[PDB]
């Protein structure tokens, strides 16, 4: 049902894409996988560690 | 972990990937070759080492 | 108050200062390990990965 | 919101109280970042009695762990709400869903 | 600059002994006097007093000798 | 003997983004003169988001003006993503003023010779009454990167009147870019390349002018390698 | 105050030897690092007029897999170390060289025919050890002025005819540079922290130190920018 749905976006089967290093602007080897996840921040900060 | 994994893939070879077989003189311009793009970092290549 | 100078004096008196490292529960005697200081912004010790 | 949830954002959402669950649906007839002000549909309402719901939003205020909790309203003048529906977006909720 | 301890361990073979002869030789440094042989860096006292003994010139027999001259001086 | 790259066109495929070509190029500067253009454009360009805001009946970020849907606070990030183009000078101060039922549009802000609004439709608040009205004075400036409000609140001693509400900068009109090197046409000669590049925008920088800005920052830099 | 950049103040050249240097540039603005040492990286590497060998052709060698005795090296070693071989010519465009010598004993570069405008850098330099009196080596070496790195990559069926059995070729490296690596590491003014710090370190075969392999690399760059602002 997955692919399916990729499929109906116009994403690639596998969910990998192709990306380009920022710094040295050259193609990765062995596309990576992106998407979006869904992230959490957490009550254990740094400027109350410290 | 990362680096582990960064040698493993570092040091391998392919069977038949870009610049198969050709002879290189050394191991800078078997770094300038990988880094212009003209043979992919691991295709098997007799090189003199000192 | 922080004026500006004490952040020169501070290089001077870290350059060559070990300080030492412990993480909670210390267990065999690398659990304690001296480094050299590098001062760095934000607020997060910075460790390097071979340790 | 979550792009990938589990549905049950919804049912936590509207029964953790942090939000305002609308009593009687009616029409909407005054939105304000402070209070909430519905009009009744008619054949909801009592005999007497007849007036209209008010609901006092609680601006920002403290948690028991130090965050802010706040609400906000969702819902644009002139309206309809029916009965069981959120009307303020409590913290982390989202149209009535549980956005952490 | 100092990293490693290693040539100044191979030139005193105790490696505590070494702590000891450091310190003794960086007091002589800081508290009264008595400027290093050796260029220093900007280096610490400590740093020197290892860096010192890497070149050889320093050592527990170097101390006590030149303490006990000065002593009788 | 190289060859040396122009401006061939300039496509506007909208108001916001349009689609810069260069041609033509020697086989690699593509990818060469690409990214570096990415990286620059993308670091440093001149922009003129809002820095500070001061609505005239609130005291803190944080209450509830009376008869306006939204928190001040989200009111200040509505304004956060302002789009506005100055001119003359490096610093203004634009005013809105509004009353009744109905929205804010960004156009309802005074339109002063030198300042040009880029996007009308743009929402700063709700108001939800009849007889009710807000009215800020809002100061916009020139910049360049990110520049929190954290940083410059520490950039001067003389006292701040208690009332003036911080927004964070976001000096930046770029948003997105990209190229890609295609086959080019030139005469009788093959293996020389197209660079397009592709630039959203807030719609305050035109593309040419984006491009340029960005060449001639590199070339300032590499005055320093040129000479040893 | 926002056209108003920093420029590299202090500029560190320290060298190793002769070809080896090394330079350090600071403080560069939050993100100039990168793009500098790649924009000069890739223009070195890949584009860079210089003057090598491309073929070259044995008196009695007819293949890759062959060999001729007196010749404790191969026709493989040969060509590798005719590879290294690093010539500068003249307003000469492309020039054929000879390489007669008999003689038990190594042959040395400065055994080849120097040819007027041609010119040697390494007349130090090896390329076969001859150990039998009637053993001789005789090749006709080939150094052609070119702009870039070309590999012998499907080329001997590429050119359109048969070119005469004989013709050996070698991979041809045209541009002077041999190892160009940047890096970045955190400089500091005495009020901001993020910026940036470019150590190149960068090696040449020996036709021309790294001082002219930056300042022209940077050169080329700024033409081909010279064409907008």
């Amino acid at each position: 049902e997955i692919k399916e749905l990729l499929k109906l976006g116009d994403l690639p089967t596998s969910g990998q894409i192709r990306l380009y290093d920022g710094r040295t602007g050259e193609q990765f080897e062995r596309p990576v996988t992106v998407g979006y996840m869904y992230m959490l921040k957490l009550n254990h900060l740094v400027d109350d560690k410290m | 972990q990362d680096v582990v994994l960064g040698l493993y893939y570092m040091t391998r070879d392919c069977v038949n990937a870009k610049g198969e077989g050709m002879v290189l003189t050394g191991p800078k311009e078997a770094e300038r070759l990988y880094r212009s793009g003209l043979a992919s970092l691991h295709a098997r290549v007799k090189v003199r080492i000192t | 108050r922080e004026e500006a100078v004490v952040w020169d004096i501070l290089d001077e008196v870290i350059r060559e200062h070990p300080v030492l490292l412990n993480r909670a529960p210390t267990l065999h005697r690398l659990g304690i390990q001296a480094f050299e200081p590098v001062l760095i912004e934000g607020k997060a010790i910075q460790l390097h990965p071979l340790v | 919101k979550p792009l990938v949830g589990t549905g049950m954002e919804r049912a936590v959402a509207v029964d953790s109280g942090v939000t305002a669950v609308a009593k009687r649906g009616g029409v909407v007839q005054y939105v304000d970042a402070s209070r909430i002000v519905i009009k009744v549909n008619e054949d909801e309402m009592y005999p007497g009695e007849a007036g209209i719901d008010i609901y006092n939003l609680t601006k920002y205020t403290r948690s028991n762990q130090n965050t802010c909790i706040n609400q906000m309203p969702c819902v644009s003048l002139g309206e309809p709400v029916e009965r069981g529906d959120v009307l303020a977006d409590g913290p982390s909720t989202d149209l009535g869903e549980l956005a952490l | 600059a100092r990293v490693t301890v290693q040539d100044a361990v191979e030139k005193i073979g105790n490696r505590f002994d070494l702590v000891l002869v450091a310190a003794r030789r960086a007091r002589q440094m800081q508290v009264g006097g008595k400027d290093p042989l050796v260029p220093e860096e900007n280096d610490k006292t400590t740093v020197i007093a290892l860096r010192e003994i890497e070149e050889g010139l320093i050592n527990n027999q170097i101390l006590d000798v030149r303490e006990r001259q000065e002593q009788q001086e | 003997e190289f060859l040396k790259p122009r401006l061939v066109d300039i496509e506007q495929v909208s108001s916001t983004h349009a689609k810069v070509t260069l041609e033509p190029l020697e086989r690699g500067f593509g990818h060469t003169l690409g990214n570096a253009l990415r990286r620059i454009l993308l670091s440093s360009m001149p922009g003129c988001a809002v820095t500070e805001v001061e609505i005239d009946g609130v005291l803190h970020e944080y209450s509830t003006k009376e008869g306006v849907q939204e928190d001040i606070l989200e009111i200040l990030l509505n304004l956060k993503g302002l789009a506005v183009r100055v001119q003359g000078k490096d610093e203004v101060i634009l005013t809105l003023n509004k009353s009744g039922i109905g929205p804010v549009t960004a156009a309802d802000i005074t339109h002063d010779g030198d300042v040009e609004i880029v996007k009308p439709q743009h929402v700063i608040c709700h108001l939800t009454d009849e007889n009710a009205s807000i009215s800020m004075r809002i100061k916009v400036q020139r910049g360049r990167g990110y520049v929190p409000a954290s940083t410059r609140i520490h950039s001067e001693e003389d006292e701040r009147p208690i009332g003036r509400l911080l927004v964070d900068a976001c000096y930046s009109p770029v948003e997105r870019i990209a190229y890609n090197v295609e086959a080019a046409r030139v005469e009788q000669r093959t293996d020389l390349d197209k660079l397009v590049i592709e630039m959203e925008t807030n719609g305050t920088i035109d593309p040419e002018e984006a491009i340029r800005r960005a060449a001639t920052i590199l070339a300032e830099q590499l005055e320093a390698f040129v000479d040893l």
